């Protein structure tokens, strides 16, 4: 049962500093090297350092020098990395993974910190439910659907009757356009369920903190 | 008269082996290949040579050719030179009685691992033993193990725990107390040297013949078994490598300048003791080059030795060589290495031909070491002293026994790093200042040119007295204010010294150059006249 | 430093056949690799480490092998959860490198994709703008055109075409085009169409509707 668990994303103006946490179970936190991956959209994997937490002796790579800088409570078992000086480079999202001294592997890793950089101003999104029209012809299946627009930064979570049942949904990828972001969202369900029982999908926004759901009507 | 005339050699090749016997220690063996791998690769061979040509050649031959014309001890000849600098004589004997408290207990180590190697199954090959924990995790064990951050290796447990004992001290604070094995074994040295010493050079050029070889086949044997092994090219691809962009830091030429310096040894006066026996139209200037190369060569073939060995065990491991050669220091030779014999068939012949060869490396320094110091005191207080040879050699021999008691608790090896790196290191190179300073800025050049004129028959050229008038002096200067504008922080076995560390090894150093500025004051306030005449009488010899 | 080059960024493969990816590192490495798997949206999880041998966890399909530069990771019985990116890694020397990556895409048989349009709901109507959408679920390849008409006419402004990821189930793409408009233009036109150009037909999926009440 070992597990990492991260710290939830972060919306930084350029120039300031930002800390992102990990939380170590399953296994002893003393044993074990704590490293930082750093992944940018679309691009590979890169090592940031690593850190010993006996005495927290810190080894970081040559590109990250001066950027990245790694701490360690052995009180509560978590480990921290702070960045300074945030430009449009530094949003990625970032991991927290376990290391051996030999050979040298990456066995449990965090569940990631999406991480966005930018002097945009917070922007809640505008949930605009998508019904299916009454001339359409119903068949075996009708399919459903929810829309977001104007968000920023990209962090949004759309659910739907709190995860059940979702075998059929397909989740559209968020297109970002005059510094918001607008994304949906849709769901086939069988004509024997609907509009019989409580469907409604749900839109979070934890970079603004704003929860909307919306139920769909015929 | 009393007594007329000293001693001298035996033949020539006795004490032409003598001197590289001294030069030729644990140092070039271990110390040259780890400075020469982190720093440049195989470029840095460009600035150890400058720094020898330039620096440190013209210093050993310097050093060298005094002794053979005053043939004086280390004290005496201060006295016929410049008298107020006659201290430089008995600081170098402080600072003997310094080194003489850590660098045999290293042989003492060698010699407890090499009793230790007459079992049919070495004791740090298994980690079922009474002094290992429940981290040893050996091999011919269970496969996919991976290490741990606690984890450590039978033979790091069997050095740590066993011969050294180091888990028993908390640090410089508590060290106490003193294991009894080691200081059986260092007894057994400090016997064997005395056998070496007692007679006088007689000895010292008869045992070196044995102490000065015996390294040389060591390493043939070791360098036909390294290259034998596979993947022992990942060693000396790390060993040879050029980094060219390593030259351009200011801190790697003074690097090489201090190795080059310590590894020649000059202006201790153990060369000027060496060079007191011979004969007086003996040519220094062959001898001096000769002996110097020889050591070089030594180290650079110590290269080899060492690192296909290292090669071999990061292809066991997996590669980075730096990671296995990360500790710079014994454990390369006592943990790394021996890990990696433990694991070679005929495991029991390479280990006892390895610990026979740390030990025949150490013991001809040594015998020199208190060579020069024996023959400073002898020559300086004649007919009162060589009553018997054999007394004061004693007098000395036990002494450095009790000095090495510090050295012999389960804290010793953090007493070892403190006294070889702030203590004794710097004053060594302070004295060199004083002796290149004094000869040539005081006793002149010139006259030294002529001297070596008389011995040889023809003034030294122009590119050495270039090198005796500026460029040695500022060779050392460079060096002492590189350590006293930086200091290196000082690390050993996951502990890290305290801040006032520097502040104790200075203490010590200091103290062992305490006598030469309080000696200068006792011949000005005992020279009656003007301060100008008695800084007359102090600078004209006598 | 040590470069991994990977030099494909892309590879397919159908389900069940025996699919490898190389990974082409700097210099010699020995034996030292490890082969990580990053399902979309998920952190990384190691598979492989140390040339052939196996973490804890993975199933036997999965191997890998080679001693050199050049390593091999081999699967091979594909399934449909088996759709991820895949990294390799040098563990020897300081600092630790990762290649490229490689996106593994699974072929499989064509399939029609369903088109659904919808009208835009009164809620969007309240803050003044109107939105006509067409989706696009379940098919294959990811090549599509898409053709919107607003009456009669190819609409190709305010049109937004979204791509997703590869299915993990059946393996089918599915995309979505998004037509936004002000609300006085909405109120102006009635029948809306979208049509979607694939190659399982050559007919165009035709899709509409009327802005009336439905
Ligand atoms: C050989 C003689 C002349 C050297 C003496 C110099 C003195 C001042 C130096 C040498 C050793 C030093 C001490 C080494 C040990 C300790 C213990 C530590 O908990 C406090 C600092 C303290 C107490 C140091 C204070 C300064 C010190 C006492
Ligand atoms: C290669 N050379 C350095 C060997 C000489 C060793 C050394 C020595 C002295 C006394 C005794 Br007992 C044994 C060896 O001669 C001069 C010197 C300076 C330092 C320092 N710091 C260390 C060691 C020695
Ligand atoms: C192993 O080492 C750790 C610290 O290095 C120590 O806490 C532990 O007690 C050791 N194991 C045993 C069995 O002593
Ligand atoms: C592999 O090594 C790890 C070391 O932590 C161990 O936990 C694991 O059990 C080993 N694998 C097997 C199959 O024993
Ligand atoms: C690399 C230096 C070997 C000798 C160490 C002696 C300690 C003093 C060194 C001063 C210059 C670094
Ligand atoms: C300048 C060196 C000072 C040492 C004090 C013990």
């Amino acid at each position: 049962e070992v597990q990492l668990q991260q710290s939830g994303p972060e919306l930084v103006k350029p120039g300031a500093s930002v800390k992102i946490s990990c939380k170590a179970s399953g296994y002893t936190f003393t044993d074990y090297y704590m490293n930082w991956v750093k992944q940018s959209h679309g691009k590979s994997l890169e090592w940031i350092g690593n850190i010993n937490p006996n005495n927290g002796g810190t080894s970081y790579n040559q590109k990250f020098k001066g950027k990245a800088t790694l701490t360690v409570d052995k009180s509560s078992t978590t480990a921290y990395m702070e960045l300074r000086s945030l430009t449009s480079e530094d949003s990625a999202v970032y991991y927290c993974t376990r290391s051996p001294v030999r050979p040298y592997y990456f066995d449990y890793w965090g569940q990631g910190t999406t991480l966005t950089v930018s002097s945009a101003k917070t922007t809640p999104p505008s949930v605009y439910p998508l019904a299916p029209g009454c001339g359409d012809t119903t068949g075996s299946s009708v399919t459903l659907g929810c829309l977001v627009k104007g968000y920023f930064p990209e962090s949004v979570t759309v659910t739907w009757n709190s995860g059940s049942l979702s075998s059929s949904v397909h989740t559209f990828p968020a297109l970002l356009q005059s510094g918001l972001y607008t994304m949906s969202s849709s769901v086939t369900v069988p004509s024997s369920t609907w509009p019989s029982q409580t469907v409604t999908c749900s839109v979070a926004h934890p970079a603004s903190s704003t929860t909307v759901d919306k139920k769909l009507e015929p | 008269g009393s007594q007329g005339e000293r001693e001298t050699w035996g033949k020539k090749v006795d004490f032409l082996l003598s001197v590289i016997g001294y030069a030729v220690d644990l140092g070039n063996v271990w110390r040259f290949p780890y400075i020469c791998a982190q720093n440049g690769g195989g470029a840095f061979l460009l600035p150890y040579t400058i720094m020898a040509i330039f620096g440190g050649i013209p210093l050993f031959y310097m050093e060298l050719a005094l002794g053979q014309y005053h043939r004086n001890g280390c004290i005496s000849i201060w006295r016929k030179i410049c008298p107020i600098f006659k201290g430089i004589g008995y600081a170098i004997c402080i600072i003997a009685f310094y080194i003489a408290s850590y660098y045999n207990t290293i042989m003492a180590w060698a010699l407890y691992y090499l009793i230790s190697s007459f079992t049919d199954q070495l004791p740090w090959t298994s980690c079922k033993n009474s002094w290992n924990t429940g981290n040893c995790t050996n091999y011919f064990s269970e496969d996919n193990i991976t290490w741990t951050l606690h984890s450590t290796s039978p033979a790091e447990e069997f050095y740590t725990r066993h011969v050294l004992q180091i888990h028993r001290s908390k640090g410089l604070q508590d060290l106490g107390g003193i294991s009894w094995q080691l200081a059986l074994c260092i007894m057994l040295i400090f016997t064997v040297i005395y056998f070496s010493i007692w007679k006088g050079v007689k000895t010292s050029g008869k045992v070196v013949w044995v102490t000065a070889t015996f390294p040389y086949i060591a390493l043939s044997v070791l360098l036909v078994r390294g290259a034998t092994l596979p993947g022992a090219w990942r060693g000396v691809l790390f060993y040879l490598k050029p980094n060219w962009q390593k030259l351009l830091e200011t801190g790697v030429w003074i690097d090489a300048a201090a190795q080059i310096f310590f590894s020649l040894g000059p202006g201790f006066g153990v060369l000027l003791a060496f060079a007191s026996y011979n004969k007086f139209n003996n040519n220094c200037y062959q001898d001096a080059l000769v002996t110097s190369v020889v050591n070089c060569m030594t180290s650079f073939v110590s290269g080899f030795v060492i690192f296909t060995v290292l090669g071999y065990m990061a292809e066991m491991r997996n590669e980075d060589v730096s990671e296995v050669a990360k500790d710079a220091g014994p454990s390369l030779l006592f943990i790394t290495y021996a890990e990696a014999i433990a694991n070679m068939p005929a495991s029991t012949f390479f280990a006892i031909i390895f610990f026979l060869m740390l030990i025949t490396l150490g013991l001809d320094s040594s015998f020199a070491g208190l060579e020069g110091v024996i023959t400073a005191v002898l020559d300086e207080f004649p007919h009162v002293w060589a009553k018997r040879r054999e007394r004061f050699v004693l007098a000395v021999v036990i002494t450095c026994f009790f000095g090495s008691l510090v050295t012999l608790t389960f804290g010793g090896a953090y007493v070892v790093k403190l006294l070889e790196e702030y203590a004794t290191g710097p004053a060594v190179l302070t004295v060199a200042l004083i002796e290149a300073v004094a000869v040539s800025w005081f006793y002149g050049i010139t006259q030294f040119c002529r001297d070596v004129k008389e011995m040889l028959g023809f003034s030294p050229g122009w590119f050495w007295r270039i090198c005796w008038v500026a460029i040695s002096p500022l060779f050392l200067l460079f060096i002492i204010a590189s350590f006293l504008m930086s200091p290196p922080q000082l690390r050993l076995f996951q502990y890290n010294y305290p801040y006032w560390s520097i502040i104790l090894g200075y203490a010590i150093g200091t103290s062992s150059f305490i006598c030469i500025p309080t000696y200068i004051a006792y011949r000005l306030i005992i020279t009656p006249g003007t301060f100008k005449e008695r800084i007359i009488k102090s600078i004209t010899p006598e | 430093d040590i470069v991994m080059t990977q030099s494909h960024k892309f590879m397919s493969t159908s389900v069940g056949d025996r699919v490898s990816i190389t990974c082409k590192a700097s210099q010699d490495v020995s034996t030292a690799v490890a082969w990580y798997q990053q399902k979309p949206g998920q952190s990384p999880k190691l598979l492989i480490y140390s040339a052939s041998y196996r973490y804890t966890g993975v199933p036997d399909r999965f191997t890998g092998s080679g001693s050199g530069t050049d390593f091999t990771f081999t699967i091979s019985s594909v399934q449909a959860e088996d759709l991820a990116v895949y990294y390799c890694q040098q563990h020897y020397s300081i600092p630790r490198t990762f290649g490229g990556g490689t996106k593994l895409e699974i072929k499989r048989a064509d399939a029609a994709p369903t088109v659904s349009i919808f009208p835009p709901s009164s809620e969007q109507l309240t803050s003044g703008g109107a939105s006509v959408v067409c989706f696009l679920n379940n098919f294959y390849p990811k090549d599509i055109n898409v053709k919107w008409k607003i009456d009669g006419s190819e609409r190709q402004n305010g049109v937004l075409n979204s791509w997703t990821d590869q299915d993990s189930k059946d393996s089918t793409y599915s995309m979505s085009s998004t037509l936004t408009l002000t609300k006085d233009e909405y109120e102006r036109h009635n029948s809306y169409t979208c049509e979607a150009t694939h190659k399982t037909s050559t007919s165009p999926i035709v899709k509409s509707f009327n802005r009336n009440e439905c």
